[PDB]
């Protein structure tokens, strides 16, 4: 029963062959109906949204706190000898700082000289296109002292006592608030509490603040932090090669052959928390600098 | 080596009945007057097994229960379930952080199929539990005569080769060979299907031993007499357990619905496999490994599985069965509810079954004038002119000259069906009596018996002399019944109005008319009589005593004819005929005679009035009978005589160029061969019958409907459906509800079978354009196991579009359950309209949270990282973990309502197959709440605390509601204007390529 | 602030009319 393939009174794998062009040219018409169907409503839908700001921002209330090593694991395990142990740290951290360099913010048609201390908030106009496009402003490696160098194509970074940045995720018309001066203890940081979002990193529990000995921050002029000038984001499509604020943490006195953890947590008022997502305002790694 | 058991089975029985009283006295060796010793009787009884059948073979409960656990549509779960954690196994063991989605629907696949399997299990059960609750095995005694006395023992405790007496109303135990009768007559209607009491004569009558007299049979009753015989047979080498021992080692065969299952999953997994394989080598072309692509194979072979389309099915078949069960038509199988609707030929019993298996009082010949009587059981006829002299004359008649009366409890039973000792005539001249005359008591008490003469062994006659307490004539009244041969050698005066009238032949030979007509319709005619005796030459002292000639035995006065027959059941002709409206070729099969069968197929609607058969037309023209050409007749009687010399060959030719068949003197083993000759064809065959006769051609056929009381235990037992009230109206109820099943399980299938589209082309396009997860696997279990449960069992409820009692049965060939056409609606057009609209959804909650659709190409690859916490838009903002995650939870129970919402139009352009939605109407109660319920559900679904946390289901934004609308209506509209072409244009473009 | 969504409200909206689109499919069913 299942030789229908042919006949000699024509029927190709169930049906004949007029009746196999009948149903194909349906079937060509009925999808073609459908996909411009789907095309001309996906085009109202296009038209719903406009090209300066997303319609929803609910999603991404809390910012995150990532860091340069992106580890499968937020572990940083490796050698302080072997160079090939800490090639796919380093790779990445040069490939991130690539866009940093003096050479890359040459143009002054684009790039503003803020300043060398942390200031107020830059608020560029609207978000609308009435104006060109924004100004980004310039943050030159110079500011993560000790852990920039002046060094060649490859960054020789520190193989004992590492060096991990951190950075705030990008969000479009945020304006971060840091923490009023009434801190509610926040862990002994300087006092320029009000142009700079304070970012402070410990331990995880008693055996972790314990073995990670001392922690050397470094920033815009010296503060643990991002200053607030380089605050709102006006979307990539009105700030295109936009460079967000860096802040870099080193880990001098470690216990090494030892796994401890890490929690650098950002402070402020607009910077939530979440106990199902440890990276919204938090950060954890799990650093191991074995020999 | 069982087959060589069953052959020798299926062929007629032999015997040595035919042998003189000395050659069997010294075969079993036996005293033919005082029998043997007990020693013996012991000595045997321990030697072959008592008098009983042995029981049936009981079928312990765990057997069915995993029986309920396996079958076509189970199966297919359970290699799905296996493929799942064979899918897992490949997951857990190759990668890191394995997903528990596909563990997580195995054992929820798993679960499906055992809940499954208790409910359907639970339900099979039950029409048993009530079956044992209808055995009434009251133990019963045997008179049995042994050392030359008499006892009643245990019909168990009777042996072979032992003189046994039977009493007028005892039951006959084991099958004997009569040795001495005395007006005997015997009840051979449950096992041979003679219909009348077939007397028993102890000289050999028949070559047959079951025509023959001198054999008594089990399970048979003694209507009335004395008799003494010898058993020659006894437990299951008896005639009746012959046959019952043949139904019990039958086959049952495939049910059509479960064929139309098994083709169903042949057509799903034939496409899924392909869909499955055309993937997995496309991915393995594309850059997937073959540990990724194999589980993508798996995903896609599994996900084209309608996971609860199987308890949809087994409810959807037992709500139909509920109906079965309030009309008192029980189905011990959940699937029989449907094979009365696929028949195409019934093969009826005609004794119990057709008819009433009663003789009851036919027509009557009063004022010389034919006048019928109602034969209904339920009394709710036309009655006869009742306000005549002849009438209350003939009454009297038979209200006197009868032995019959009522017994002990028959006070408050009704009329007809209450118990009468006697004969079977005088029972139903009785019972007509006792209805449309009044009443008998004091009718009979009135005129005292002086003198009584019983019917004679030779020229049957029963005549009796009654006192006349009229208040008008003192005189005696003589009153005489007999054969209408007997009445007309001795009579002179006729009866007219009141006056009377000579012998004159010119309304004589109106009376042989009269008598000729009713004779050869099938009918027992008998002739009443009475005459006045003058006071003068008999006074009121006179003391006829019954020697010598003392009553006029000719010059009577002849009052009227009065002929009987076993009337058809009530309902059963208009039934017949609404069977052949639809198609249904009825066959009667039955053993009794030819003259009877023929006159009740005409009575009931087998035999079309017009129609002749091959004798029928030889008989018209006065021409030999083997002349005639069979093609002229259109119907034809087959003695069963001629069909033991018959082949398989010339069956199907009797089938075929014969529309109209009646089987007369049909074994039971025959009627097995008549079934199975039905079946060569290619159809659908339904046995309906009460006697164990039928026990096997109610065990071989497609379908087997046995009747709930008139029935005898083995073949009721045997059966597939039971008329529990005996209405055999419960037919043509069931082949409407068998029909109207079908086409709604159609129905149901498109719906289940079109939301597979939107489920798995998430997936597929997934793995095309690496997308993040438009649809998750929680939301799929929530949509086939959740929302569309109530619209598919809802569907179900559905009435009929146009009349299915008229179109005709289904062809198996053609007409199939799920066809191609179905597939090319749900999978090919309805379900691609439904998975486009949730891509949709899916685009705006992306684009509106800043990831157009034109970035989310290649995007999964980041996507679905658990560490990379950066990964940008379409707007440059940089999102988490758990942030990018909360929007694809939030687009799978957006995707999850789209369905829903495209899932309302496709259930309403499913309700209608060639209707319109205006023109039917959505008075569906429980579709309308199917629809209310499979909405406010989806709601419930993300609005609760929790579901972002139990199932990733996250509240929506009242604006994704609507992103499904146009896609529904778009649905709603295009199927509706199908349905329309189909109306307008009944040619087949539009038809024979969608219409399903 | 645009960066909050005032779930609560839709989400005890959608329960109200979970509610009544149920009972009044109950109420459906019985025709009485
Ligand atoms: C070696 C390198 O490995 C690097 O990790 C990789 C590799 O290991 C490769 C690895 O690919 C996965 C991943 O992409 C996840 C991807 O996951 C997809 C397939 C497996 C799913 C579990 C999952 C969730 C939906 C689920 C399928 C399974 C199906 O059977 C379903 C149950 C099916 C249904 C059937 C039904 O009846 O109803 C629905 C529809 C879809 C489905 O619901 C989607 O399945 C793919 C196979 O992704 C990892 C990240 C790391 C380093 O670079 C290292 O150097
Ligand atoms: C950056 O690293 C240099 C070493 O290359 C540090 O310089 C040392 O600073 C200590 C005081 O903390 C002096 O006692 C040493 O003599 C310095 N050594 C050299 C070679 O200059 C410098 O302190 C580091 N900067 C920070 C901010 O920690
Ligand atoms: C850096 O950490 C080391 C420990 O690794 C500290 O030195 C230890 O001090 C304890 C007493 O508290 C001694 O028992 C150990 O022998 C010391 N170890 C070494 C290697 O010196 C040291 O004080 C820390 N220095 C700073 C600046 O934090
Ligand atoms: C992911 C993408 C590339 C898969 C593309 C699959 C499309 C092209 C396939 C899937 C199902 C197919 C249809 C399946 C059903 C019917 C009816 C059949 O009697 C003839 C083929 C016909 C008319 C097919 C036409 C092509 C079709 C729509
Ligand atoms: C021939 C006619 C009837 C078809 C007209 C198409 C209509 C029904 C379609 C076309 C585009 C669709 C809209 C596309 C854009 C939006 C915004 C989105 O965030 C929700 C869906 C919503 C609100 C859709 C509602 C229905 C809509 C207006
Ligand atoms: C085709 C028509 C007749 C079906 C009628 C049902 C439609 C109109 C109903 C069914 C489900 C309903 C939605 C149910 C849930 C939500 C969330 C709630 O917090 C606001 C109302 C809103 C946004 C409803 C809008 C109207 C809606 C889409
Ligand atoms: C915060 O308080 C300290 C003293 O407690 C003071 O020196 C500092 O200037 C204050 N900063 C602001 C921003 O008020
Ligand atoms: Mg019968
Ligand atoms: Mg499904
Ligand atoms: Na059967």
């Amino acid at each position: 029963k299942k030789f229908i393939w042919n006949s000699e009174k024509k029927e190709f794998l169930g049906r004949t062959g007029g009746s196999w062009f009948k149903i194909l040219l349906f079937y060509v018409i009925f999808y073609g109906c459908l996909a411009g169907i789907f095309i001309g409503t996906i085009q109202v839908m296009l038209l719903t949204i406009s090209e300066f700001k997303p319609t929803y921002q609910d999603r991404v209330a809390p910012p995150g706190l990532t860091q340069i090593p992106q580890s499968q694991k937020t572990e940083i395990s490796f050698r302080p000898n072997d160079p090939q142990s800490y090639e796919s740290y380093v790779v990445s951290i040069v490939r991130f700082l690539e866009k940093y360099k003096d050479l890359a913010q040459k143009d002054d048609m684009i790039f503003e000289d803020c300043g060398n201390v942390p200031s107020e908030l830059k608020e560029r106009g609207e978000y609308n296109n009435e104006r060109g496009e924004r100004k980004v402003c310039r943050f030159r490696l110079e500011w993560l002292g000790n852990c920039s160098g002046l060094n060649d194509e490859t960054y020789g970074y520190k193989d004992g006592k590492p060096c991990v940045i951190i950075k705030l995720n990008r969000v479009l018309g945020f304006k971060p608030k840091p923490p009023k001066n009434e801190s509610l203890e926040t862990y002994p940081v300087m006092k320029y509490n009000p142009y700079v979002l304070p970012v402070h990193c410990t331990g995880k529990r008693d055996e972790d603040k314990e073995k990670v000995g001392t922690m050397e921050y470094f920033g815009l002029g010296g503060y643990p932090g991002f200053p607030l000038q380089y605050y709102p984001y006006y979307g990539k499509l009105l700030q295109p090669k936009y460079l967000q604020p860096l802040m870099a943490v080193q880990f001098t006195n470690l216990t090494m052959d030892t796994e401890i953890r890490i929690e650098c947590k950002a402070y402020g008022e607009n910077i939530g928390y979440s106990e199902k997502d440890r990276f919204q305002g938090r950060f954890d790694v799990k650093i191991e600098v074995k020999s | 080596k069982e087959r060589d058991m069953d052959e020798l089975k299926k062929e007629v029985s032999m015997d040595d009945h035919k042998l003189s009283l000395d050659e069997l006295h010294r075969k079993y060796g036996t005293d033919l007057s005082r029998g043997l010793t007990p020693a013996r009787a012991a000595e045997i009884l321990a030697r072959d097994g008592p008098n009983a059948l042995t029981p049936p073979p009981t079928t312990p409960e765990w057997v069915k229960f995993c029986r309920q656990l396996f079958g076509g549509f189970s199966m297919l779960l359970w290699i799905g379930a296996i493929l799942c954690f064979l899918a897992y196994g490949i997951q857990a063991a190759t990668e890191e952080e394995p997903q528990n989605d596909n563990l997580y629907l195995g054992v929820v696949l798993s679960a499906v199929v055992i809940i499954t399997g208790c409910f359907s299990y639970y339900q099979e059960a039950k029409s048993s539990k009530i079956m044992e609750s209808f055995k009434n095995m009251v133990p019963q005694q045997a008179l049995v005569i042994r050392n030359g006395e008499k006892m009643s023992i245990n019909a168990e405790e009777v042996v072979v080769g032992d003189l046994v007496e039977v009493k007028g109303g005892d039951r006959i135990p084991a099958d004997l060979r009569i040795i001495s009768a005395n007006g005997c007559k015997v009840d051979n209607s449950s096992l041979t299907g003679e219909s009348e009491p077939q007397t028993r004569s102890p000289d050999f009558t028949n070559e047959n031993p079951l025509e023959t007299r001198n054999i008594a049979f089990f399970s048979t009753n003694c209507v009335e007499g004395t008799a003494r015989g010898i058993v020659v047979y006894t437990g299951d080498r008896t005639v009746m357990g012959r046959i019952a021992t043949l139904a019990s080692g039958l086959e049952g065969g495939q049910t059509p619905i479960a064929a139309e299952i098994e083709h169903f999953i042949h057509i799903i997994t034939g496409v899924a496999v392909f869909l499955g394989v055309s993937f997995f080598i496309l991915s393995l072309i594309l850059e997937y490994t073959w540990l990724e692509a194999v589980i993508f194979l798996i995903g896609i072979i599994v996900a084209n599985v309608p996971e609860g389309l199987l308890a949809t099915v087994t409810v959807c078949l037992t709500l139909t069965a509920k109906r079965m069960a309030r009309k008192n038509c029980l189905v011990k199988n959940l699937e029989a509810v449907e094979t009365l609707g696929s028949t195409s030929t019934i093969c009826s019993d005609k004794t119990g079954t057709l008819t009433q298996n009663r003789m009851t009082v036919a027509h009557m010949w009063s004022d010389n004038q034919i006048h019928e009587a109602d034969t209904t059981e339920n009394q709710s006829g036309v009655s006869f002119d009742k306000t005549s002299a002849t009438w209350l004359a003939l009454s009297r008649i038979a209200g006197l000259c009868n032995r019959a009366v009522f017994q002990a409890n028959q006070e408050n039973l009704p009329i007809l069906k209450r118990a009468v000792a006697g004969d079977a005539s005088e029972s139903a001249l009785l019972k007509c009596i006792e209805l449309c005359c009044g009443s008998v008591k004091e009718m009979r008490e009135r005129y005292t018996k002086i003198v009584e003469i019983p019917f004679n062994s030779t020229n049957k006659y029963q005549l009796s002399i009654h006192k006349n307490p009229n208040t008008a004539e003192p005189r005696h009244l003589l009153v005489m019944k007999g054969a209408p041969e007997r009445i007309l050698d001795r009579c002179s005066s006729i009866l007219i109005h009141g006056k009377e009238q000579p012998l004159d032949e010119e309304l004589k030979d109106a009376f042989q008319n009269a008598y000729l007509e009713l004779g050869g319709l099938g009918e027992r005619v008998l002739g009443f009589c009475h005459l006045f005796l003058p006071d003068e030459q008999f006074p009121e002292g006179f003391q006829f005593d019954t020697d010598d000639v003392n009553f006029p035995l000719d010059n009577l006065c002849f009052v009227g004819l009065i002929s009987m027959i076993d009337p058809p059941r009530a309902a059963v002709p208009d039934a017949v005929g609404k069977c052949r409206s639809a198609g249904i070729k009825v066959i009667m099969v039955t053993g009794d005679h030819p003259i009877t069968a023929k006159a009740i197929a005409k009575g009931v609607g087998i035999i079309s009035e017009g129609n002749e058969t091959v004798e029928d037309i030889a008989a018209r023209l006065n021409i030999p009978v083997s002349q005639v050409n069979p093609r002229d007749a259109k119907a034809c009687v087959v003695h069963g005589s001629d069909l033991k010399d018959m082949t398989s060959e010339q069956l199907d030719d009797i089938l075929k160029y014969h529309t109209e068949i009646v089987f007369a003197r049909t074994s039971p083993q025959q009627k097995l061969i008549i079934v199975e000759g039905c079946q060569r064809q290619g159809a659908i065959v339904a046995v309906t019958g009460d006697g164990v006769n039928d026990s096997p051609a109610s065990k071989k056929a497609d379908i087997g409907v046995a009747m709930g009381i008139a029935g005898s235990d083995v073949s009721k037992q045997a059966a597939d459906m039971i008329l529990l009230d005996d209405n055999f109206a419960s037919i043509v109820t069931g082949v409407e509800e068998g029909r109207l099943i079908f086409d709604n399980l159609k129905k149901s299938i498109a719906y289940t079978l079109t939301s597979n589209i939107p489920e798995i082309t998430p997936f597929l396009i997934f793995i095309i354009a690496n997308i993040p997860l438009p649809l998750g696997t929680v939301t799929i279990l929530c949509i086939d196991l959740g929302t569309d449960m109530v619209p598919a069992i809802s569907l179900a409820y559905e009435q009929a579009e146009s009349d299915i009692m008229k179109r005709q049965p289904r062809n198996p060939k053609t007409d199939k359950l799920v066809n191609e056409q179905l597939i090319s609606m749900a999978y090919g057009q309805i379900g691609m309209i439904q998975a486009l609209g949730g891509f949709f959804t899916y685009f705006v909650i992306l684009a509106e949270n800043g990831f157009l659709p034109i970035h989310l190409l290649g995007l999964r690859v980041n996507w679905d990282d658990r560490w990379i916490n950066d990964v940008e838009d379409s707007y440059g903002q940089q999102w988490t973990y758990e942030q990018r995650k909360i929007v694809e939870f939030t687009c799978h129970t957006p995707f999850f309502v789209t369905i829903v919402v495209v899932q309302w139009a496709d259930l309403v352009i499913c309700k209608t197959r060639r209707n319109s939605v205006f023109q039917q109407g959505m008075k569906n109660k429980i579709l309308i709440f199917g629809l209310f319920e499979e909405t406010a559900l989806a709601a419930f679904l993300s609005y609760c605390p929790g579901m972002g946390v139990a199932l990733r289901m996250y509240p929506l934004k009242p604006t994704w509601w609507f992103c499904a609308f146009p896609y529904s209506l778009l649905i709603f509209v295009y199927d509706e204007v199908r349905k329309l072409i189909i109306r307008r244009r009944p040619g087949g473009w539009v038809e024979k390529e969608t219409y399903y | 602030d645009p960066f909050y969504y005032d779930y609560e409200t839709v989400r005890n909206g959608g329960l109200i009319f979970a509610a009544l689109a149920f009972i009044v499919g109950l109420i459906i069913i019985l025709s009485k």
